[PDB]
């Protein structure tokens, strides 16, 4: 994609959005808070394979370790949602509580992500339900009664 | 070309297929109707084993 999201960029976004490590609040950044953040992101993405479903995350192949310089594989349309969810999960490390505006932003981004993965399964006919004489089950098609399976 | 000589037999067989083809979908309905009215399980034929 456009510039390719790395796993370190997402955790830096989350750290910046609450004024923990950025150049436009005071100063500073730590190296352990990065490994902790990246591991938290990996575990979150593992969990998301259940409720929100797969979104294309690129996991580490074999054991090794994630490393912040690895390519995430996510489209750029998801970074705000992922970053806000990660910030919500990792706020309590520093003993902080989110403000209402942060919660509102997180909910809006999550809703945008949810809208892009809908299915609406569209239930089918049963299998003992007849198909009428009107569509000529003898000659044109075969098998009067719907299959309703496959 | 006749009797033992089977050149009559190909003509007979060709005539059979010529007679069978047009009246093929009409007779299926007749058979289905008789079976629908008389055979004890014939009103559900087509599904039978469905679940």
């Amino acid at each position: 994609m456009a510039t390719v999201l790395t796993k370190g960029e997402i955790v830096l976004f989350a750290l910046r959005k609450f004024a923990i490590a950025s150049n436009a609040s005071l100063t500073d950044v730590e190296p352990q808070s990065i490994e902790d953040g990246v591991n938290d992101l990996e575990d979150m993405m593992s969990e998301w394979m259940i409720n929100p479903g797969d979104i294309g995350y690129a996991f580490a192949t074999g054991d090794e370790q994630p490393l912040p310089d690895d390519e995430s594989g996510l489209p750029r349309k998801y970074k705000h949602a992922v970053g806000y969810q990660l910030l919500l999960r990792m706020l309590s490390d520093y003993s902080l509580e989110p403000t209402p505006q942060v919660l509102s932003n997180a909910q809006r981004s999550y809703d945008a992500l949810m809208t892009d993965t809908l299915v609406v399964p569209s239930m089918r006919r049963r299998g003992d339900f007849p198909v009428g004489q009107g569509n000529k089950y003898d000659v044109f098609t075969s098998d009067r009664y719907y299959p309703g399976d496959l | 070309m006749a009797e033992t000589l089977e050149k009559k037999h190909e003509r007979i067989m060709l005539r059979f297929d010529r007679a069978y083809s047009p009246q093929k979908e009409v007779r299926e309905k007749c058979i289905e109707a008789t079976r629908f009215a008389r055979v004890p399980g014939g009103q559900w034929e087509g599904a039978t084993a469905a679940g």
